[PDB]
RNA sequence: GGCUCCUUGGCA
RNA sequence: CCUUGGCA
C-alpha cells in the first residue's frame, strides 16, 4: 500500500522545507519515499508531489500529528 | 548543437534538488529521475549523468565556492540546487556555451520557483563566474 | 500523432 | 474543449 502527498502554497522556500520535514518525519519512522517531484509555477502557487512507497503504523500516526503550516495545504491519497 | 541539453540540465536539477532533500545515494536516486521521465535518447541519459556526476564529486569546492558570494543552507532547495548545478557546468565543466547554461538554469529557477528567485541566482551565478 | 504516454490549470 | 510542462 502506498500513499501519494500533494502540496502546494505561495511562499516556495516554505514548501520545500514542508517537504523535507515530511521527508525525515517518514524516514524516522522507517518509512520509504519517492520523489519528490516539483510541478512548473502556475499563477503564482508552486506545488511539489511525494510518494510514500512503503510506511508502518508509526509512519500514519506521524503524519496524522504533523502540524503544517497552515499556508501549506495537504492532499492525500492512499492507493 | 546543443538542444539535448536543455532537457539534461532539467534532469539533473531534478536529481541535486532530491538528493538534498534525501540525502541519499545520487546514483539511486538518479536512476529514479530517469525512469520518471521515461528518458530515451542516448546523449540526453549521458549528458545528465555527467552533469550529476560531475556535481557530487566536487559537492565541497562547489558549495564553498557559492559561499564566497553570499552561509548556503540559508537558500532555498530550488536557488542552492540551481546554482550547484551552474557552476558544476560552467567551472568544472569548462562549458564553452555559457551563454546556454545561464539561461537555462535561470529558467529552471523561474520554472519551479518565481523571478525574484531566478533574479537572486542569476546575481549569485554571475559573480561567481565573473570572479572565473 | 501522441486512442499504442504522463503532467499542470481553466472552464465546464 | 483550451492550457503548463516532461518525454524531445
Amino acid at each position: 500500500e502506498k500513499i501519494r502527498i500533494k502540496l502546494r502554497a505561495y511562499d516556495h522556500r516554505l514548501l520545500d522545507q514542508s517537504v523535507k520535514q515530511i521527508i525525515e518525519t517518514v524516514k524516522r519512522t522507517g518509512g520509504v519515499v519517492k520523489g519528490p517531484i516539483p510541478l512548473p509555477t502556475r499563477k503564482s502557487e508552486f506545488s511539489r508531489i511525494l510518494d510514500i512507497i512503503r510506511f508502518t503504523p508509526q509512519t500514519i500516526e506521524a503524519l496524522m500529528e504533523i502540524s503544517l503550516p497552515a499556508g501549506v495545504d495537504v492532499e492525500v491519497k492512499m492507493r | 548543437m546543443m538542444r539535448y541539453r536543455k532537457g539534461a540540465r532539467d534532469t539533473a536539477f531534478l536529481v541535486l534538488y532530491r538528493w538534498d532533500l534525501r540525502g541519499e545515494n545520487p546514483g539511486e536516486l538518479f536512476k529514479e529521475v530517469v525512469e520518471e521521465k521515461n528518458i530515451k535518447n542516448k546523449d540526453a541519459y549521458e549528458y545528465a549523468k555527467k552533469l550529476v556526476d560531475t556535481a557530487v564529486r566536487h559537492i565541497e569546492e562547489i558549495d564553498s565556492i557559492i559561499e564566497k558570494h553570499l552561509s548556503i543552507d540559508r537558500l532555498g532547495y530550488v536557488e542552492r540546487n540551481a546554482l550547484r548545478l551552474g557552476v558544476a557546468e560552467l567551472i568544472f565543466l569548462k562549458s564553452k556555451e555559457p551563454g546556454r547554461v545561464f539561461i537555462d538554469i535561470v529558467d529552471l529557477v523561474k520554472k519551479y520557483a518565481d523571478e525574484k528567485a531566478g533574479k537572486f541566482v542569476n546575481g549569485v551565478l554571475s559573480a561567481i563566474y565573473k570572479a572565473y
